């Protein structure tokens, strides 16, 4: 448990750290490494019945889904922030949006 | 179709030494007791029957061999392999294509 709260805190701080250190893609997927890491850590000892899923697998998947989707938003975030400004024009709802308001 | 396979476990059994002209063996029931059957956390039992089956070789026209066979039909209870294997594997699947955005 202690483990993955750590891991979920790094995979939060990701979006704090800047595009420009080229780091968010290393940090977050070795968050998943080290949570696929811990799931070979509970493959010795959660039962393997079928009836439900133990609540300490679900806390594993939600944050395994949780790092994933960190790594997602990284790479949509590092896509705005190096994109060419010449081949790629801002539409102006961008601009209303996300720059104004 | 593992996780999703059907299996059929069957159990023959016999008099070993005895033949049919000496020893006749009749199942007690069409079907096996399932009355005190303890439902298992992995597998369905779906069907289940008994069938006596009489063989004469040609060797031994005279002493035809007796069995009964219970089969098993079985489903399994596929939960615990699609949590713990299907979903990460999902879910590096769908992280292996975001690479090219
Ligand atoms: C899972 O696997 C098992 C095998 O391990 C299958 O079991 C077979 O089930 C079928 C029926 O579904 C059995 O066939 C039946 O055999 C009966 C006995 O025949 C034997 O005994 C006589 C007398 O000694 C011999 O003459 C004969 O040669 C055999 O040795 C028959 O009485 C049955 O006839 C009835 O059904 C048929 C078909 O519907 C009708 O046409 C008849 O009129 C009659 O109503 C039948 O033939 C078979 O023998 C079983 N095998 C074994 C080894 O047990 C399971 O079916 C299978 N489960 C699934 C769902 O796939």
């Amino acid at each position: 448990i202690a483990p993955c709260i750590l891991i979920t805190l790094l995979a939060i701080f990701v979006f704090y750290l800047p595009p420009d250190a080229g780091e968010k893609m290393g940090l977050s997927i070795f968050a998943l490494l080290t949570l696929t890491v811990f799931l070979l850590l509970l493959a010795d000892k959660v039962p393997e019945t079928s009836l439900s899923v133990p609540i300490i697998i679900k806390y594993l998947m939600f944050t395994m889904v949780l790092v994933t989707f960190s790594v997602i938003l990284s790479v949509v975030v590092l896509n705005l922030h190096h994109r060419s400004p010449h081949t790629h024009q801002m539409p102006l709802w961008v601009r209303q949006i996300f720059i104004h308001k | 179709h593992f996780p999703f396979d059907e299996q059929n476990c069957s159990m023959k059994l016999g008099t070993w030494t005895y033949d049919g002209s000496v020893v006749a063996i009749n199942p007690e029931s069409d079907q096996p007791d399932l009355s005190n059957f303890m439902e298992s956390g992995e597998w369905v039992i779906k069907e289940s029957r008994g069938w006596k089956h009489s063989v004469t070789y040609s060797c031994c026209p005279d002493t035809p061999y007796l069995d009964i066979t219970y089969h098993f039909v079985m489903q399994r209870l596929p939960l615990y392999f699609i949590v713990n294997v299907i979903i990460p594997c999902l879910l590096f699947s769908f992280l292996t294509g975001l690479v090219f955005y």
